[PDB]
């Protein structure tokens, strides 16, 4: 079974790491170094 | 003369890869959003 | 030449004996290791349905394509050497293809120094001869001794066969032809939908070759653009049909990419998408799937518009990006990208935080395990355990390959300006 | 009804509540089957 209590939760932390990666990559690929 | 180039170069790269996400950003988020999670009704 | 056979007898004695083992069995059945569309026992279970009169694709249990079908109907009681085969396939055409391009790496470095574009002191960062000498064999084990490849082949999982025909395209490309570089492709879209992000590399690296400038007013750029595409895609369009005469049907169509599109089956793996999905709100379940499968096709573009003169670690990434971000992963998918570190190892001096890195993949490696086993049959656990080792896992991955892209950029700047 | 005809009327008004009624009772109306407006904030915060 999976964790009835906590459907939001888990959308919340996905999501988290999902941002993580755009974040980096875009972080990356539109500065320049000074 | 060659770092002169090659910092306008990598500039003009970044303006180009920022545009290309804000385009995309709008141009699908905001229609997918609209389209996927509306609440259809017809006319009376 | 002798490092390499050697290293061959190594890998092959090593699956021999684990072959014939009390673990095999153990083996073959863990989640982090077989998926929906791998797993033996289903090629089994196919086999079978068809012998009774039934199509395959009638149930839910089978998801492979018809070619997977033929190849194992006539090879069925050799299984345990096909595997074995594929992997020194792969670990081979790997080897040659870092030969190939090291020879175009130093020669093109080479050139610039009498251009004298390179600023006074940099030195330390020229690449020498004398260190690119066992870059080739280095891949080769990397591939070979990792033990996700090595727990791959124990399980006969398919993927297996995906990363020989990626090997394959890489080797075929860099060697310079582009018929059989867009068969190969086409191969590996059929198998898998993910891999068609890989069309873009291999055509600038081509267009590299061929000397032929990238710009938006020449001709011989688009007369070879639109040449390599019309190949690729009539390959598709012939495969396709030629899997229609097999079963005189189009059922295998839905069996396969829809359910790589959907993602029906909610099976724990080390992927994002299966709990996501087990504790979703119906009203945006739709939304959300869209948004996660346009992030795979997402960074094809804006890293193109960046890495167009390095084609090669443009491929790396996005090979790694497939591995993390795909609808049903397995570590088999990620040995591949891992067999690429030793050709960017001398970057090693801008990397900052590899250490921690290492070692929280590696824990997690092991916690898989105990945790499922301490969730399924001690009753001691729950699945809350399992997600967040699979949360740390990705964030893990996502966190090396970001700093490898940074090291990257670090040396190019320091090149170009002065140490 | 205003022309005097009650036949045709009679049927007429047999259609029409007929149809009124088939509209208003519909299982498809009930409130309790869709997702509140309120809570939408809630999901597309974390990824906006
Ligand atoms: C390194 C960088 C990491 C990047 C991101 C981090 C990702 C993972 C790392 C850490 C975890 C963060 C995310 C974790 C969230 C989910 C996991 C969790 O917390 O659950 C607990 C798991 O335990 C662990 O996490 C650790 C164990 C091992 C894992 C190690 C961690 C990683 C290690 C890797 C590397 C280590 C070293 C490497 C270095 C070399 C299990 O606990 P439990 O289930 O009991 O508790 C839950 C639940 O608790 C929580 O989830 C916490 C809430 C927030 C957590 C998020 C963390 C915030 C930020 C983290 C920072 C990390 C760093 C990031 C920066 C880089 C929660 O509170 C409750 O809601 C939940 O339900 C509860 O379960 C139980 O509670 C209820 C009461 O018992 C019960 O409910 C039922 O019963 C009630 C009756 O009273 C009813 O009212 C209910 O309706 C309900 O239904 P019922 O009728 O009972 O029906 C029953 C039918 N079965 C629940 O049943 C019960 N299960
Ligand atoms: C069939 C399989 C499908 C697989 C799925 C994938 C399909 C998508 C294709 C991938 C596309 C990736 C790139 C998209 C962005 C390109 C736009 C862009 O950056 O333009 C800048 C662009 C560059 O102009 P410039 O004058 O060369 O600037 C020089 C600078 O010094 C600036 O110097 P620079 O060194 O920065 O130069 C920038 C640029 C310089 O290069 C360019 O300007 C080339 C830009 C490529 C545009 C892509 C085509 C448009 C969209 C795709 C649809 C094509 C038609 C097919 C559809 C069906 C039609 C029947 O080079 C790049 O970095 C571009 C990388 C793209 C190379 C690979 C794309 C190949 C497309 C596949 C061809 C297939 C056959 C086509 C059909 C043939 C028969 C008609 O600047 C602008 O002004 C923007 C344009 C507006
Ligand atoms: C942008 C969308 C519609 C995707 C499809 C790409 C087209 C816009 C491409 C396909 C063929 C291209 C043309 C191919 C060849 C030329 C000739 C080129 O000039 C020469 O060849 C002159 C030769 C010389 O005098 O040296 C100027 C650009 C142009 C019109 C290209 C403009 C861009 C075209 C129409
Ligand atoms: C080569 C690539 C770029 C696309 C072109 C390939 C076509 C030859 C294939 C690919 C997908 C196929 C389609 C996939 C699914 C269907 C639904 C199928 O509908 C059914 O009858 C299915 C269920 C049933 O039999 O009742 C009819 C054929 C069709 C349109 C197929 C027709 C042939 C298509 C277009
Ligand atoms: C390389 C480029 C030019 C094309 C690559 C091929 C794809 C664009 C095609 C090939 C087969 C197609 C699939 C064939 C069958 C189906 C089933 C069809 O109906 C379903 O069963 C959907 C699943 C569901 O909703 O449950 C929906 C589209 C889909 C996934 C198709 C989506 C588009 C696919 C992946
Ligand atoms: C380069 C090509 C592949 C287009 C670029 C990628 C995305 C813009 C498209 C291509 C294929 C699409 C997918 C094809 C099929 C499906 C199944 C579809 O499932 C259903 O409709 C069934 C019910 C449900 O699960 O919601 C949901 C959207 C999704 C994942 C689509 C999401 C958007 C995708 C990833
Ligand atoms: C598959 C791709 C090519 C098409 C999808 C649409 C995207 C890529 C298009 C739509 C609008 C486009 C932008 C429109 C205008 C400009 C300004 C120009 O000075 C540089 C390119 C740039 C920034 C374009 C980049 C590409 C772009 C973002
Ligand atoms: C994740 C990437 C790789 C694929 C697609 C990214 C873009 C198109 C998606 C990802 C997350 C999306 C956003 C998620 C949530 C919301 C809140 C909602 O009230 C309006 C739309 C908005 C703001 C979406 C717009 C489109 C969006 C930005
Ligand atoms: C026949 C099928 C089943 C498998 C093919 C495997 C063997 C025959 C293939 C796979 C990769 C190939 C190599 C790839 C690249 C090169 C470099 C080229 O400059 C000379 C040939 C050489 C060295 C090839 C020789 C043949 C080769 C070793
Ligand atoms: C069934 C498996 C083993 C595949 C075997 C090789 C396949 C991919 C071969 C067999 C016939 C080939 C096609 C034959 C002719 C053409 C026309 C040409 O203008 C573009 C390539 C294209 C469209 C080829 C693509 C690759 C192709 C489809
Ligand atoms: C053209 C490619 C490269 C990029 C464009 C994105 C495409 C693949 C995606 C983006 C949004 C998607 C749509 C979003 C939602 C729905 C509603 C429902 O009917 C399921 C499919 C459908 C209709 C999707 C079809 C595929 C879709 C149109």
């Amino acid at each position: 079974t999976p964790d009835f209590s906590m459907p939001y939760n888990v959308i919340c932390l996905t999501c988290t790491v999902v941002a993580v990666c755009y974040g980096s990559f875009y972080n990356l690929l539109t500065r320049t170094f000074h | 003369a060659a770092g002169a180039a090659a910092t306008h170069l990598e500039v003009a790269r970044g303006k180009r890869a920022a545009l290309f996400f804000a385009a995309v950003a709008i141009v699908l988020g905001l229609p997918l959003w609209w389209k996927t999670t509306e609440t259809y009704r017809a006319s009376l | 030449a002798a490092p390499l056979v050697l290293v061959l007898v190594v890998a092959v004695t090593v699956r021999a004996a684990l072959f014939r083992s009390s673990l095999a069995e153990f083996i073959s059945e863990r989640v982090e290791v077989v998926s929906p569309l791998s797993s033996w026992k289903r090629v089994v279970e196919g086999l079978s349905l068809l012998d009774l009169g039934v199509s395959p694709y009638s149930g839910a249990v089978f998801h492979e394509t018809p070619l997977i079908i033929y190849l194992f109907h006539f090879l069925i009681d050799y299984a345990e050497l096909v595997f074995m085969i594929t992997d020194a396939l792969t670990a081979i055409a790997l080897y040659f293809a870092i030969q190939d391009f090291n020879k175009v790496v130093f020669k093109k470095q080479k050139l610039l120094l009498e251009l004298d574009q390179y600023a006074p002191d940099v030195a330390e960062l020229i690449r020498t001869p004398m260190e690119m000498r066992y870059i080739p064999l280095k891949v080769a084990l990397f591939y070979l001794l990792n033990p996700y490849t090595i727990l791959s082949c124990v399980a006969k999982s398919t993927c297996a066969i995906n990363n020989t025909l990626i090997a394959f395209f890489i080797l075929t490309t860099i060697k310079g032809s582009a018929f059989l570089s867009a068969i190969f492709l086409a191969l590996a879209t059929y198998q898998s939908l993910y891999p068609l992000t890989l069309f873009v590399p291999g055509l600038l690296y081509l267009l590299q070759r061929q000397y032929i400038p990238v710009k938006m007013k020449s001709k011989a750029f688009w007369i070879f653009s639109w040449e390599y595409a019309m190949m690729y895609v009539g390959s598709l369009v012939v495969i396709i049909c030629l899997s229609f005469f097999l079963l005189s049907s189009w059922d295998f169509i839905p069996a396969v990419y829809g359910f790589i599109l959907s993602v029906p089956d909610l099976t724990p793996n080390i992927g994002l998408f299966w709990y996501f999905f087990a504790e979703m709100f119906e009203h945006f379940s739709l939304f959300f799937v869209c948004v996660f499968q346009i992030n795979v096709f997402f960074y094809t573009i804006p890293l193109a518009i960046k890495l167009k003169e390095h084609p090669i670690f443009f491929m790396f990434i996005q090979i790694a990006v497939i591995a993390i971000f795909k609808s049903y992963p397995t570590v088999g998918d990620v040995a591949l990208y891992m067999a690429f570190f030793p050709v960017w190892n001398h970057l090693y001096r801008f990397l900052r935080n590899i250490f921690v890195l290492t070692c929280i993949i590696i824990v997690c490696s092991l916690l898989f395990p105990v945790l499922w086993h301490l969730w399924i049959y001690a009753g001691s656990a729950n699945s809350n355990f399992f997600y967040a080792i699979t949360l740390t896992f990705n964030v893990g991955q996502i966190l090396l390959i970001s700093d490898y892209f940074y090291a990257f950029l670090r040396r190019e700047y320091y090149l170009t300006h002065g140490l | 009804l205003a022309s005097g005809h009650l036949a045709s009327a009679f049927v007429a008004s047999q259609e029409a509540v007929t149809s009124s009624e088939l509209a208003f009772f519909d299982p498809s109306l009930l409130h309790l089957l869709y997702f509140p407006d309120d809570q939408k904030f809630a999901i597309y915060i974390p990824l906006f």
